[PDB]
């Protein structure tokens, strides 16, 4: 299909050189879409503006905004890419295990920068720019660094076992440019979580203790509700009410929708869109570090 | 039936609710723990043994049961 | 000759001779025992 | 990738005219359906009689009352694009010109009985939309007719789809190639709040709000066309209407003393009793103080209030740097303001991803 | 691009319940074990009690790719 | 690029060649599909993993994580797979409508069992290899589904432990498509083991609830005119980020019906698209 080109840098590196035409897998993003482009518009001094360094809320809604590539084969005549468009196939592409631990069969790879992990920096010798190659996961730690740094964010105003396993991480945060957003995003959320059953459920309490006395089912909520038992008895808890019509009413039922509406919209919010299936074929589906794979789209 | 000096000799692994349904039920909270320990899949996993043996004994049949995983009619 | 077989088949007929006759056994009816098999088709793919 | 799918349908929101490109039609929903849906949604306020009324007056309104409801797939389910722009592309770009080209479709369509189905039309959608019911929770991604066929009381019109529609020379138009065009309220300003250069490709997006005031509310059928986000578009929505977002927020608001303790008596002086209180005692005479909150409330509806903005994938563009041209055509029993386009397809799925505010 | 197809076939000779199969050699076995523990912990729970607090301080005290 | 293979079950000819007949628009998915494949791994028997049998949880993620395949090939004497993907053509798409519940043009695809009520999947239980097929629904009726499914279960659990049930349980919920009737929850004590696992659900549902609509008034009053109080807030923030990713339903195939088999009678040629 479409395919965009690349103009050549000038004082082309041997090191590197070599490492492209052997690599030719490598994830990247781009902000304008051009089929021409000779210095495209990846560059650290002008995404700089005043100087001081970006933050992390920055650097994420900043790859939230833009789209996504998978870089193809180089040739020496001519640089070429391929974008992400429209769901359709798009053959004669190469991708490899960028991530140091194996990825899940059917897993859609999204863009993070760069806070596993100190990733080597290479220092081009041209004049255009220079391309650093990120190393993080899509969602696994994803989801766990963001729930941190949103942790962080509104308290202000670590270690990971799996397997055996100690991964570490470096926070970063100076900078209020995303505190506004997050605050507005919480307190939005906040505005649309409340309902007119949770009174209900707040007069229930000895209803369901009682029911969950023989159940069997109450270690694995009091385990982590410290606090929430001990909100419950400082609550109205109200007697039954009087509804104003009893044969066309159920606010169970509004209730349920709009925590569907709102799960469904914070999940888009929060989802990155990245069309990406492999189906692997007579190997196993697990990826291992050191190997070669070929693209499937679906 | 096979033994007619005594009956077993475990009584409190031997009913249908002794132990089984008790600890390793799935629902309710080590292959075979779980295969010689349920009496639903004991029960399915006897008939598919007898079957395979009747259809061998009959009349290939797909390398399965009494090949390939060791330990399973001839327990 | 593969382009419409139809899954066609073959029949093959087989004896099962013992010994000749030197008495009365008596003599009966020989068993005209016979095999039938079908075809496979098998081919290979690959990129290039 | 391109599919002819036809529809068995003879006269059911259009007239056997001469049939023209660049038309969408959409998938209406049965009464009955949603009417059954909403009544327990409604939460009373309203009165029910008014919309009873109103079906009961579009039903006999509707041509042939034995064909809907039953039957095999005969029925009012298709509504032609020009009903849609005379409803409600009126107030949208040049309404000296919009009025005119209304009256004139009035009186040269129907020019017996027009005036009556059309406010029939207008009255019934008033009272679907005043009683606070979503129709656009059941519509979904219907295809493009393309084609220029007659007969003796019949007109059976394909479908296409997104695919190499202009590169089959089929050979049946007037030029070699088909007619790719759009009408005049396609397009809104968004230069005021995206100078900045929209080097990529366009989006098309379907955008329909929802306005909420006191016993008066109206429809807005805009046709969004933007190179940002997705996740961006409400945001931009919220942005561009924020003079009338407070106003609809304060008017959606139809149909106290807090807790400041807590930080001192987190740590100190807790009172945990919330089970051994309860399993030991009956606790049918110990419920003396507890909490009282010094109020009364029953029902807090607030997702059906700021709701208010949506926007839909529909249509794409298979190359970007569209230029669009201002020119006059003359075609039909009068000559009507047109804008050709070209490289515009459609397509896509009505996947309905809103963002309220 | 091109790919290169060969639609063949094939019929058998003689039956095929007349054939003999026995072992040739297996791979030494290495696997874990001695001081081995189960997942009883992270396998959920069971049935809770008054002394859950004891039992929980029992276990974080204790506590300070083959399983049995 | 490669052929895909199935083997025939021995014994097992007339039943299986006469439900085949009947039923020739059967799906058939496989996680990891490869050159020679067996029954055994695609089946109930397989889904038992981490030493537990599989739930209607489990049964969801296997089908939201498996891919999407149909075939069509109905001989007495013969069975075998055939390549799907965009690349390779698929002459003769032809499929039937199994799920006998009337449906409209233009709907979603998702797989959804209706193992909560009238679920009337016959099984062949003479072997232990079944593969059970879900019906087909819109993305708005099986949120309607659900939503329904999940009020009837708090409702009924409210009932049982408010020992003073409500005498309003249904209303008025009936469904109908274009003047129709559905003839639905027409049972009440039937019980099913399927619900062992939806307590659990519900109620973590209304715990987040609470704890979502009591944060508001714990932080600030805004509206209003050696405990740090940081895990509850932490786990309840994992676990949304968690069912953020378990509420993705988002359909993948895509239904094109040319006019309509099911105008007068469902269950006819029905046609379809892989968009």
């Amino acid at each position: 299909p479409f395919e965009i080109e690349v103009l050549l840098p000038g004082e082309l590196s041997p090191a590197e050189t070599s490492a492209l035409q052997k690599c030719e897998g490598k994830i990247i993003t781009f902000s304008t879409l051009r089929h021409r482009a000779s210095l495209v518009d990846i560059a650290l001094s002008s995404y700089y503006i005043n100087g001081a360094p970006p933050d992390t809320l920055s650097l994420l809604e900043a790859y939230r905004m833009r789209f996504a590539a998978v870089i193809t084969r180089v040739i020496p005549g001519k640089l070429l890419a391929h974008a992400i468009g429209v769901g359709t196939p798009t053959p004669g592409l190469f991708i490899q295990n960028t991530s140091p631990v194996d990825l899940c069969n059917g897993d859609y790879i999204c863009l993070l920068p760069p806070v596993f992990g100190s990733a080597d920096s290479i220092r081009l010798d041209s004049v255009g720019l220079e391309i650093v190659f990120p190393l993080t996961i899509p969602q696994t730690l994803m989801r766990e660094i963001i729930a941190k740094v949103v942790a962080r964010a509104v308290e202000r105003t670590d270690v990971i076992c799996y397997n055996g396993r100690r991964y570490e991480l470096e926070t970063n945060l100076q900078h209020r440019d995303g505190s506004d957003a997050a605050i507005r995003t919480l307190v939005l959320n906040l505005m649309f979580s409340i309902n007119e059953g949770c009174l209900l459920l707040l007069a229930l309490i000895p209803t369901l203790l009682v029911q969950g006395a023989h159940d069997g089912y109450v270690n694995l909520l009091i385990q982590t509700a410290n606090c929430v038992r001990e909100t419950g008895q400082l609550i109205n808890i109200p007697p039954m009410p009087r509804i104003q019509d009893g044969h066309r009413r159920f606010p169970i039922y509004e209730t349920i929708s709009s925590w569907i509406s709102t799960s469904s919209r914070l999940g888009d919010t929060l989802g990155t869109r990245a069309i990406l299936r492999v189906c692997v074929f007579d190997g196993p589906s697990t990826v291992h570090p050191g190997d070669r794979t070929a693209v499937i789209q679906v | 039936v096979a033994y007619t000096d005594r009956a077993t000799l475990n009584p409190w692994a031997s009913q249908k609710h002794s132990y089984g349904d008790r600890l390793y039920n799935g629902t309710y909270n080590y292959s075979p723990c779980f295969k010689f320990f349920t009496p639903a899949e004991v029960n399915t996993n006897c008939n598919t043994l007898d079957r395979l043996l009747m259809e061998a004994k009959a009349v290939p049949p797909g390398s399965t049961e009494m090949t390939q995983d060791p330990c399973g009619l001839f327990q | 000759e593969l382009a419409y077989v139809r899954d066609g088949v073959i029949q093959f007929e087989v004896q099962q001779p013992m010994i000749a006759r030197d008495g009365p056994h008596p003599v009966d009816q020989p068993v005209h025992n016979y095999m039938v098999k079908r075809i496979h088709k098998r081919s290979l793919s690959a990129a290039f | 990738t391109t599919q002819l799918i036809q529809q068995v349908s003879l006269t059911d929101f259009f007239r056997p005219d001469i049939e023209h490109a660049g038309s969408i039609v959409l998938i209406l929903r049965h009464p009955s359906d949603m009417i059954g849906e909403a009544n327990t949604l409604t939460q009373a306020g309203r009165d029910p009689d008014v919309l009873l009324e109103g079906l009961r007056n579009l039903f006999n309104a509707c041509t042939a009352p034995w064909t809907v409801g039953e039957g095999g797939g005969l029925r009012a389910y298709v509504t032609s694009l020009s009903f849609i722009a005379a409803c409600r592309a009126e107030e949208y770009t040049d309404k000296q010109a919009a009025d005119a080209n209304r009256t004139a479709i009035v009186s040269a369509y129907g020019c017996s009985r027009m005036e009556t189905r059309l406010i029939r039309f207008s009255e019934c959608l008033r009272a679907m939309v005043q009683c606070h019911v979503f129709p656009h929770r059941f519509i979904s991604f219907f295809g493009s007719l393309l084609e220029y066929t007659i007969q003796d009381n019949l007109c059976n019109i394909t479908a296409v789809a997104k695919g190499p529609q202009e590169a089959a020379r089929t050979d049946k138009t007037s030029t070699r190639r088909v007619t790719a065009n759009i009408p005049a309220c396609v397009f809104w300003d968004v230069d005021k709040d995206l100078h900045l250069s929209a080097d990529g490709l366009k989006h098309v997006f379907l955008v329909f709000v929802y306005t909420q005031r006191r016993q008066r509310e109206g429809v807005r059928l805009h046709l969004a066309l933007s190179q940002l986000n997705e996740q961006c578009f409400g945001r931009g929505i919220g942005f561009l209407l924020g003079r009338i977002r407070a106003e609809n927020a304060a008017w959606g608001t139809e149909g106290t003393r807090a807790l400041p303790l807590v930080q001192l008596s987190n740590d100190p002086t807790s009172p945990r009793c919330s089970i051994g209180e309860i399993t030991g005692v009956n606790w049918n005479l110990a419920r003396q103080r507890l909490y009282q909150w010094t109020g009364d409330f029953r029902g807090l509806p607030t997702q059906l209030s700021c709701m208010y903005a949506a926007y839909t994938l529909i249509g794409t563009i298979p190359s970007e740097s569209v230029r669009y041209t201002r020119r006059m055509e003359r075609f039909g029993g009068y000559n009507v303001p047109t804008i050709w386009l070209e490289g515009v397809v459609w397509g896509g799925t009505n996947t309905w991803n809103e963002c309220y505010y | 691009n091109f790919t290169l197809t060969q639609p063949r076939a094939h019929v058998d000779l003689g039956v095929g319940y007349t054939a003999v199969c026995a072992t040739a050699a297996l791979r030494c076995p290495l696997t874990d074990m001695g001081n081995t523990a189960q997942n009883l912990f992270f396998s959920r729970g069971g049935v809770p009690m008054l002394h859950d607090n004891v039992t929980e301080s029992l276990r974080r005290i204790t506590a300070s790719a083959s399983v049995c």
